[PDB]
């Protein structure tokens, strides 16, 4: 994953 | 060692079909007799067929499958199964990051068709 | 020896996939628990695929496919293998008549998917 | 589907293998051009060799796998397993009674040696 | 991929049975809870056994092989094989040289036993 | 091509 | 009639 | 259950004929006393006799028919029937394909002669 | 109560065969449909087959076997046993002295034929 | 032809059973090495069971049954049937006016018991 | 062959009663047009009639005999005897255990009645 | 049935 | 065999 | 019998 | 194991 | 049998 995407999932 | 190369019965048509799993855009090139023979592109994470397509084996037999992302070689796992002496599958798994699941693009090769 | 039944990880969505190569139109059930999840039905003697789709394992993991040609089960040849511990293939060939090449459909199930 | 039948290259040297893990006294034949070239005997419920033996593939390559225990022919399940590209496993498992463990008779088949 | 890793169920019986196919003299060792659960040593060209043994899977039934010839680590390729979705087989080849036959120890596990 | 029923049923 | 036999001929 | 066997009284003359009715060609084993004491071979679709034998049941009484077809047996039903207490039929049927007629050949013993 | 008369499906091909047991010429008369359809006659004391014939069991099915020797009737027993629910026998013996072996003609009718 | 006797193996029991289906009250008798084992009596015209015993053949094995309604012996007809050279029916039928269904009184005899 | 399958005429009375020879309690089930009419259940070594009834074949005129014994289907052996032409007897036996006396439940069809 | 020959007995 | 008629016409 | 049978593996 | 298979059967 | 590393070697 994207970091964009990895940081929508954790948030 | 090597992996993604396959011995098949010289100038036998087979089938080739690629799966992406991943969130990077999966480009699978397939050698017959190291020349291209065929390439996919595609990204899913759904397992979603990128190609699929038959093609013939050449006049070696020689079978190649590539895999790369961002122009990156993706690393390669792979095996060939007989079931009852006659059915044949070349397996193509490759990963094109850091964990380890192998499914990034999945490649199944196939034969005899008819 | 019963073929064409894998257990699963519970609660894993994997790929099932069919090919047909043979002049009869190829049926193809996919049960997950027993019930039917997912079927398939074409013809195609050129390996074109009749089917694809992602399913989920459920609690029980068990996963059968059955092939059948105008109502009359095919026979069954199947066997699982996984590559670095980790990439897993299910795969089954079956056969409507009397040739033996055992690839009338051919269906393959991958996982881990994503 | 037939089992416990494979091709192999001609004239090429193979191992194959026995293990135990029944009751039953399991005999286990290997034919090469359909005559017998070995066979084990012997019991064993904690996977003991029976027997292990080169052989060579001779003139047609075709191997066959037979299994039985009392005179009686033992269910069979097989398939043949190739990695990178070119080290070769031919498998065979049978079944003697009602469990359905397959592993009463295991044969191991492997080439190139060398 | 990391290569001759298997997991099998926890606390399991097992065989494992090391062949040897090389000039050199083989070691193979035999990781139970990433310790040291068997070593088997032996030289032949001829396939011959160099170990074979019963173990227990442990406590998270990870299983590793290791194969070296003089202190270096071999080059190893592997895959599990299910058959009936019952009988398995984790199949390990290893090359010490040049020529890469992979076979020059070849180590099979498999179970379930009894 | 089912040629063994076709055959039952010509025959 | 035995059409495996038959058909074997056949072919 | 256990299907043309027949207990006659010992050492009495009996009559053993044959019938045909299929396409393949029907033989027919007679033994007396585990031993066999006449065969019969013939082809017909139209109730043809292809064979009729008196011969003696010998010490035992022991009477066994058997069928096949190229050398595969034959599915075989059977019945005694015993008419005023003195008059004996021993009966066989058999199949030797899937129409399930049961005449393929047709066995009719019958005592006591004279 | 009467003997020697069956019921057979109507305008189906039966066999009737008949065996002489006794010094008296026998003479066996098979009607259908109440007329005479053949006549045997012969003489044997070893169970001589006096004549085997395909017959048709016409518009009513109805077939009657009657017995004389020198134009006396015989005394007759009969009956009919169907075994597996579809394989006919129709069986009669007959008695033209004071012996009482029932065997001095003996005649079989079977059905299915072909 | 005699009806209703039979010859059983010695010393061995056996089941007589006897069912009605007439407006006359029927009388069964039992005879077994030609005296009087068994008397049955009733009427029913719904195939009421009227008697059931085991009986021993004795020293003789004879066994004769005889059907009189209003002291008037009835007509006979009776068969024995043997399957798999095992299992044995002794079978009587009456009649006792003029509509000849030979129901009146039926008689089932069967050995071997236990 | 298929065992304890009859066909009655149509719209027929019948009896069918079942007798009882084993330690094993016999559960005997009469279908009618392939759906149960009747179900017999008792344990007896000495012949007891476990049920007798009436029934009519109905439109079809097929009636099947099954016998189980804990639930397992017992081996069937099964003939249909027809006297005077009109008396038809429809008779099984069948075998739950090894001793095959096949005794163990015992069924007999009688029909007319009346 | 006894009807007929009570009858056959009467008349 | 049937010999009465005869022995009979012997007598 | 239930149980002669296995007495009999026993005997 | 042909004891154990009639063990079960049995219990 | 490391034929070719003996014959750089000796060669
Ligand atoms: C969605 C992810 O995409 C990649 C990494 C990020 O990006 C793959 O390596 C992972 O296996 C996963 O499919
Ligand atoms: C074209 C043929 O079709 C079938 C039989 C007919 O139909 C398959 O069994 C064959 O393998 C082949 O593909
Ligand atoms: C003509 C047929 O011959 C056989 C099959 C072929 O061969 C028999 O089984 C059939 O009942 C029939 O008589
Ligand atoms: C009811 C009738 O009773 C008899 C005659 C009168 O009486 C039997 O002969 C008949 O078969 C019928 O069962
Ligand atoms: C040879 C005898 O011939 C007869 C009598 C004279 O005639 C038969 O009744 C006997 O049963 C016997 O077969
Ligand atoms: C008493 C016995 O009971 C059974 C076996 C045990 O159980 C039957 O099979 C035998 O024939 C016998 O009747
Ligand atoms: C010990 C047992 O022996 C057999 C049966 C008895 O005998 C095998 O079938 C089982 O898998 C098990 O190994
Ligand atoms: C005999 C040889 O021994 C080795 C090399 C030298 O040493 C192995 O690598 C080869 O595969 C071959 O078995
Ligand atoms: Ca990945
Ligand atoms: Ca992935
Ligand atoms: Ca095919
Ligand atoms: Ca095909
Ligand atoms: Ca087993
Ligand atoms: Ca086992
Ligand atoms: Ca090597
Ligand atoms: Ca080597
Ligand atoms: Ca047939
Ligand atoms: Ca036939
Ligand atoms: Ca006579
Ligand atoms: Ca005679
Ligand atoms: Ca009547
Ligand atoms: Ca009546
Ligand atoms: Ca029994
Ligand atoms: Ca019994």
């Amino acid at each position: 994953k994207k970091l964009l995407k990895l940081l929508k999932l954790l948030l | 060692a090597t992996q993604g190369v396959f011995t098949l019965p010289a100038n036998t048509r087979f089938g080739v079909t690629a799966f992406a799993n991943s969130s990077g855009t999966q480009t699978v090139n397939v050698l017959v007799n190291n020349e291209t023979a065929a390439t996919f592109s595609g990204q899913s994470t759904n397992n979603a067929v990128i190609g699929t397509q038959v093609l013939n084996s050449g006049s070696s037999g020689k079978v190649q499958v590539q895999v790369s992302v961002n122009g990156r070689p993706s690393d390669l796992v792979s095996a060939q199964v007989i079931l009852t002496n006659e059915l044949n599958f070349a397996l193509v798994g490759s990963e094109d990051g850091t964990d380890n699941d192998y499914n990034d693009a999945v490649v199944v090769i196939n034969w005899p068709l008819g």
